[PDB]
């Protein structure tokens, strides 16, 4: 085992990590949708997986 | 042989097959379609399709 | 993909 | 009346029928459900024959004894929601 | 050699052998929903992940 | 038409009860 | 509703026909799939026979075993965001 | 029509399953 | 009519509990 | 009909069976 | 016929006695 | 309905023949 | 349906015979 | 019509009932 | 016809037999 | 008519199985 | 119809095959 | 009309693969 | 009409099978 | 779409006599 | 006509053979 | 009609690979 935990001010290095995490989650998520916008009148007779 | 009801919610129905699934398998097959150099008298290199393994 | 003959066994016999 | 009290002690009940007019019953990956193995409530009015689940075999066809969840999939039981609230307020 | 030999018997002689049970074995895996998220900055990786 | 619906209950009394015994 | 619980877990389930009526089948550049070669989830509905994926093969033709995805691309599973707004909350 | 031999065959198969391998 | 499918339900539903009884 | 002759043949099956 | 129907259900409480 | 009721019928003759020989 | 309902038959009746020669 | 035929059989299974295995 | 429907599942039964 | 073509399906599926049997 | 004599040529085929 | 040759020619080619080259 | 869907269900067939032994 | 049926059907037909003599 | 469209086929096949 | 298109088509092309194959 090992183990001393530092204070609580913990939170102030859960507070950046909610940060850092929103910064990830937010730009893979934008980008995540980002190529499916259009789909343009969605396989009428057309062999395309769009 | 004795009915009751057989089935009950879980592990008294299960001593009957219980949703035989996803068997172990050769669908890539080692000794015949790997392990295997019997590969014919060619010409040239031609080609190595270079699949990226999304799946 | 083109396979050239192999003259696994092949002891020419000519005529003439 | 009887069945929504049976649905949220969570106990899954499961109508059939019983002369062809449908008495409520206790019903207590897929691995089909067939026979009568469940505990029974009624007394004479059993179907004595074949029962199943009418789910997935076919859409409309098999004898009927389909079981009827509260909630789908089940997590946390709502009597400890209500007691979560009732407190506050 | 006496004719009565007619009447003592001669079994035929057994060689066996015994088995038994094998082996239950067993594999398990447990998958997260947050410290999995911490990395893997694409969602449809992490399902790719979890098949 | 009202055939139609007991010969489908009778082929899934003949399947459900041929799984009973079966190999599969 | 076992579809959508089996598709927030992200596994890609594959449904196509059994006996010509659809019962569901787990399925886990293009290079395309064709035989029965994945996970089957039911007991003897199993095709044993020709199977495909009915996406690109043409429109409308193939033999059906279509793969459905969670979500189209997959960047991040969504049991971490609902992680990450309900401390906050 | 067709639907006739549908009712016909299944009751055929019916026997056959109910007189040849089991009773249940 | 629904009546002629019922009695046709009950004689198959004696048949098999007669094929139940006897063993052919 | 011939719901009809398979009703009478099934009821010489359960006369047969009997 | 509804005779056919009547020699069914008596064959049906036959069997039952039995 | 009328099918129902002759069910009804049928398995209520069928338990009074289970009770009695006559 | 009809025609479904027959594959299914035609599928009862391959499983039966698979199971005995009579 | 068979109507006449379940109210005939009715009360034959009443008669039957009331007057064999008991009075009430 | 109808009856070269009832020859082709003899024949398919056969053929599973073998 | 759809029957039909189930029954052209069913037929060209046992000269395939027939021909998965049988070499030739 | 020629779909008929197509499904003769195919029962044909099928018991020259057995 | 050419629906009926383009159905007997998709069986020649059926029964030309399926007995030459492979089984399967 | 039928024909024409049963008439492109075999020709993929013969061209998921012809592709399973092909040179291509 | 008949048309184009017809197209593949000839395509599968090339390739065959593509693979062998007969 | 259908039979010259039958036999351009041919044609093609025998093409392809060479 | 557009079958007869189709055939205009591909003896077009086969004539062509002809000439692709034979120098005149």
């Amino acid at each position: 085992r090992g183990l001393n935990v530092e204070l609580s001010k913990e939170i102030s290095k859960r507070v950046v990590e909610h940060r850092n995490r929103f910064k990830r989650l937010m730009f893979n998520r934008y980008l995540e949708f980002l190529p499916l916008l259009i789909n343009y009148t969605n396989r009428d007779t057309v062999g395309i997986d769009f | 042989m004795y009915e009751g009801n057989n089935m009950r919610s879980m592990m008294g129905t299960s001593y009957e097959d219980s949703r035989l699934n996803k068997r172990t398998e050769l669908n890539e097959n080692m000794s015949i379609d790997t392990n295997k150099s019997e590969d014919s008298y060619g010409v040239q290199i031609h080609s190595l399709s270079k699949q990226s393994f999304t799946g | 993909a083109a396979a050239a003959a192999a003259a696994a066994a092949a002891a020419a016999a000519a005529a003439a | 009346i009887q069945l929504e009290s049976a649905l949220r002690q969570n106990i899954n009940v499961v109508v059939g029928e019983a002369r062809n007019k449908q008495i409520m019953i206790l019903g207590y990956q897929k691995r089909l459900t067939k026979e009568d193995i469940y505990f029974i409530v009624p007394d004479y009015l059993i179907p004595d024959d074949c029962l199943q689940i009418h789910k997935l075999y076919d859409n409309c066809m098999s004898g009927n004894f389909v079981v009827m969840q509260n909630k789908p999939i089940q997590y946390n039981s709502d009597i400890e929601i209500i007691e979560h609230y009732t407190d506050e307020l | 050699k006496n004719e009565e030999l007619m009447l003592k018997r001669n079994y035929p002689r057994m060689a066996t052998k015994l088995y038994g049970n094998g082996i239950v074995k067993k594999q398990k895996f447990t998958l997260n929903n947050n410290d999995t998220r911490f990395n893997f900055q694409t969602l449809a990786d992490a399902t790719n992940y979890a098949l | 038409v009202v055939l139609e619906q007991r010969i489908a209950s009778l082929e899934q009394q003949v399947t459900t009860f041929l799984s009973s015994q079966m190999q599969q």
